[PDB]
C-alpha cells in the first residue's frame, strides 16, 4: 500500500527471520 | 455490509491478507523442518493457540510478537 505497511511487513519479517536463525544456529551448534 | 472482509475492517486489505496466509505457510513449514508428526494438524493448532490466550514450539513461539503485532494493528 505505502509506507507504514511495507514497514511493518519487512519489521516482522525480520524479526521471524531472526529468530528462526537464532533458533537453527543454536540447534547447530 | 459484508463480514470479516474490508468492510468491516482493514480498509485496504491488499496486503496483510497475503501476508498473513504466506506467514502462516512459512510457520508450518518451519515447525515440521525444525522438529529435531502432523504438519496441518499440529502446526497450524499451535499457530491459532499461541494467537490467542522441543525446540519446535520455541521457535514458533516467536511468531507470537507478529501475532500481537497484527492484533494491535
Amino acid at each position: 500500500t505505502f509506507e507504514n505497511m511495507a514497514g511493518v511487513f519487512m519489521l516482522v519479517a525480520g524479526g521471524i527471520v531472526a529468530g528462526i536463525f537464532l533458533i537453527f544456529i543454536e540447534i547447530a551448534y | 455490509p459484508s463480514a470479516f472482509l474490508e468492510p468491516f475492517s482493514a480498509s485496504v486489505w491488499v496486503m496483510m491478507f497475503v501476508m498473513l496466509l504466506i506467514v502462516s505457510a512459512i510457520a508450518v513449514f518451519v515447525f515440521e523442518y525444525f522438529s529435531p508428526s502432523f504438519t496441518i494438524g499440529k502446526a497450524i493448532w499451535l499457530l491459532w493457540g499461541l494467537v490467542f490466550n522441543t525446540t519446535s514450539k520455541i521457535m514458533v513461539s516467536v511468531w507470537a510478537f507478529f501475532a500481537v503485532i497484527f492484533l494491535a494493528s
